[PDB]
């Protein structure tokens, strides 16, 4: 039916690093590229990055360049997405996504749980 | 970027009525936008996509149109189910993906 | 009131022209790429395998 | 002269799984792919899934994505589709394709007769 | 997706008659289609793919053009036998396969 | 010097069978792929199929498939095309062939004469 | 299956003058290209392979160029045994094997 | 340092065809339009044609209206401007140009060297 | 050398409707407007229509007003005058024009052949 | 409109001799004229615009003359080809364009 | 078209005295002109743009003025190498580029 | 967090080559389009030039056109600009850039450290 | 090219204080304007884009105004950290990039 | 079959010289590229296997590199016993095995 379970959340201290991961189950991993959404306390949605079906471009908000890093293992059927010099402000919850497949339609259809993530001291 | 503004922030309305939620975009973004419900406690789910479309498994009592920057996405009939946060989402080529700010529907 | 065109309209290139790469592009394999086997595949035996026991 | 034949068909309840094949005969089965095609009984024709010469690929339309599963054993010559989770928009004729072979063209020559699968109560 | 539209759903026609039948595309599919005959009870058969070339042992008078979302399927000189469903199907890259509707052929 | 001799054909009618050999001399056939070429009578080539070295796998044209049958025996030296099912259209002359040997090229050096199949009544 | 088209399909030359035979490609097929001559009651002789290459025992006079669509087989000097039917042939990759019409030249 | 080298001059009769050549080097031609202008013996200075950068949309003085025809080709880094119709007046210097690149100003900088054409018998 | 070839005309009853077309040949047809003159058999001219290079903008004579319709297609480099409802005072042999081009300048250079348009009983 | 009146009617002349064409516009059309020349059976030609300026290819003995509501084109030396019907043109802004009556120049 | 006249046609100086040549546009230019210098031999330099604006790399002894149809260019100081014919060249807008007639500079 | 660090500079008399290098580290290299600003010892600021995605276009402004060239390398994840014929206004402390990536701001966020060049003898 | 001027040349304030510098284009570039703030050793930061947007991260003390070639920075209260260089940059569609001269913040 | 061409024909050099030998396959051959010696009057001897792994017995002063289609052989240091003809061959899975044409070493 199609279920992301992502997982490998905590609370970190501002400029640490941390890993995440959003294994999946009974999707054709490969054959679909992926989104990161985070949704700020706020109730405000941001999204974060994109990875192509076989890695080949990624694609991430102007908030996280040069900060955060996707990477797309095909084997294990798992999306990681690891974070450097965090902020007060990356507080958020974070969601998976499987983009929808259409010709031009950038869309979200299977939104994972979410992950929660705290930036604080 | 260009920024994704909903109109009104909150909407009250009660079982049977019609709802009708406008989203103004920054620039124009021709057809290619989304929109969003957010149950508390769950992730959302896609409801519309080209901003016309009505997504698959959703209720047809949910309507969307525009193009540019003047979107509307319409309840033909507000259900008891139907009370979440709705976003409008758009994908336009060459710009970054970015959200609303979101509605609430509140019951009465 | 003059009908014809402007023969000194702007020319040139748009030198402020978007120089990025489309973020939202269509990310997915392609569903109709060929599904089959090459034909065409090298239908003769290796001569370069090991010839010693 | 090329005839596919599936079985495995009947009725179900919603949210029972089922098992469908298409034996083949005197065709190539390793060295081409196959599909298969859904006919709704309003008479609407809707292609399903698909599986590369040697299964390395799978494709599925969205709306069967992590529900219905597919495969294929070249060694007895016959191709598998497996149906997980249905619902009452599944009750349809399922025909057993194959793709024809052209260089770019995904298009079906030899169709199979059809397994009816009905789900009801 | 990409949805299919082949008009008319249904007309009539006499033996001897011409009859086209088109196909209506979303947006732009390149060149990349395909036409199926489906007789009642009869798994359905090909007739053109790539929108223009006769497949084998499939007479002369089956006749396909057009480029874009444009596509026509022509029929020089419909004969009893031609009597049947005929459907639109395209395979443009990157989308998923979908079909028509299914255009009608129906005696006088 | 490497000649292929054909036989097995004559005049069959339209549906019925008929075995066609292709019996080598001093050619290394165990080591070398197999091909079979139609030559219509309107002055045209048509590939019809090739076998590989060892038989691991076998291909078709379009309008051949499974309705020919080819297999390679190595012990005696020949190649087998059993030929099924026919119609007016395969009356040609059938030429046999041999893959030159390139890593990439599907060439034929050393051709058949040919042995005529006629489809009448 | 990709149609060889090669023009033109009867070309008349006399001994010592220059022929050029060309085919054409209905899609890319990169440089796997084979050109073969085929003399009335013999079976067809390879010339070029990879569309340029000379074949082993292959008079000098014979040569092969083009890429993609657009390939030529250009005669040094035509001889008198060089009057016959030639053939373009390609190979590609996940492609069947086709051949094309037969070019004719025939004496003065 | 931007050089503008043009060639196939020479001498025709009244009423035939030339071709003219502006093979630009180290410029960015592709982004600039381009200007022939016509230099006479007289040491007057007229202007004669213009094309836009991907060749869209093409301007000519009314002196040379369905006889001058201007072409561009990007991909070899060169202007073509080929008369057709001549007669005496157009017996000149022609010089190619280069439009400043200003918002609004069509004023030229880079000039060539001058081909000499002559229209005489 | 600038030809304009017209075409369409005829005769035809009172309150018919009639199509006139000016196929131009080596202009730039894109960046001219045109117009269409009406020559009575009085010997004296008239002035009927204008279109702007774009078709932005169009201007009738008082005796056209409402009947007359101009149109102008530039991928197909031809200029259209439909006319309604037509009446005994339009029999005239109908000219088209190209404006000069000046500033300031509505003054037509080159003409073309001419279209006799009868209208009778 | 402006209705244009130009005098004489009939202009008979020889050649070599000098002829005066007068256009009286009814009010006053600034220096916004044209002159144009009709040979039997051929389109119009242009002579004059704005009234004095000599078009281009046109000999130099035609001259222009006047402003306001009174215009003269004179030929210098009347040439045997120069026998033909005279129009002139008007253009002024906010009104529309209207031709004259035609003078003729006839031999002798 | 708009000619333009730049008077007058040669000015005889000397080394170090300060010239002014014109350039009268027969209607409205705005200030879209540009000054030319040509010597002899090579094709002309740019030297002013927009009437008042000096082109990089001119030395600033140059200096134009004037807008509408009245526009002056202005050399401070002359020097030996400023010896060359000048020209005026305006690209007003809905009318087509034409150049002046060629003021001359001559030593003494 | 994305530096951009470059390399290159030095002393060269008026007229000799000299190749500058942008390096970056961190940054999605091959998604921005890059920019060179040129600020000269008199605290002004010049626009150099730009090049794409891929590097399909090129931009640089009227002071160094056809002097610099200016290219980009993906696979290093560096970029390059070339100074042939350099004089006394090219002695400048040269910054790098990157676009912002907005739809039609052309805006520069993360700029470099700068390198020195000095054109003098 | 469009010329970027910035005045005044040089302001000096006091902490505390509220300044507004400006920048005047030679000809309408819209809203295609963007403030940068260079500190002595550095390069310079963004600060505004689209002549009102504020960028991501920038204290929101400082605000964007103007539109057509009048555009106003605005610092609602000074602060020590603030007394820099301010360059105004233009990026207006069809024209080259450009910077202004520099406004300086000199203490006291 | 695989054509190599290896560059140099011929190579002179002294004793005591650097010399490196290149192999450039048709096609590329992965490392499967092995290099020889052949002195006047006797058979070739293997030099490198792997197109970079040393032979036992063979001096460490001969050394291979390279991938795909550009390979090298590099002589350290030139010693009087190292004059001789030096081909390259390839040993590449589903390609028979052909030959260089041979870069010869000769004294000064």
């Amino acid at each position: 039916q199609v279920q992301l379970v992502e997982s490998g959340g905590g609370v970190v201290q501002p400029g640490r690093s941390l890993r995440l991961s959003c294994a999946a189950s009974r999707l054709t991993f490969r054959n679909f590229g992926m989104h990161w959404v985070r949704q700020t306390p706020g109730k405000g949605l941001e999204w974060v990055a994109v990875i192509w079906h076989d890695g080949s471009n990624k694609f991430y908000a102007d908030s996280v360049e040069g900060r955060f890093t996707i990477s797309r293992d095909n084997s294990k059927n798992t999306l990681y997405l690891q974070m450097n010099s965090l902020r007060d402000e990356d507080t958020a919850i974070y969601y998976c996504a499987k983009d929808w497949g259409g010709a031009s339609d950038r869309v979200f259809d299977y939104w994972g749980r979410g992950t929660l993530v705290i930036v604080s001291s | 970027d260009i920024q994704m503004t909903q109109s009104p922030s909150t909407l009250s309305a009660s079982v049977g009525d019609r709802v009708t939620i406008t989203c103004r975009a920054s620039q124009s973004v021709s057809t290619s936008l989304a929109w969003y419900q957010q149950k508390p406690g769950k992730a959302p789910n896609l409801l519309i996509y080209q901003a016309s479309t009505l997504y698959r498994g959703v209720p047809s009592r949910f309507s969307g149109s525009g193009s540019g920057t003047e979107f509307t996405l319409t309840i033909g009939s507000l259900q008891p189910d139907d009370f979440a946060t709705y976003y409008c989402q758009h994908y336009n080529s060459y710009s970054r993906i970015t959200f609303g700010q979101g509605t609430r529907l509140e019951i009465k | 009131a003059n009908p014809n065109a402007n023969p000194n309209a702007n020319p040139n290139a748009n030198p402020n022209a978007n120089p990025n790469a489309n973020p939202n592009a269509n990310p997915n394999a392609n569903p109709n790429a060929n599904p089959n086997a090459n034909p065409n595949a090298n239908p003769n035996a290796n001569p370069n395998a090991n010839p010693n026991a």
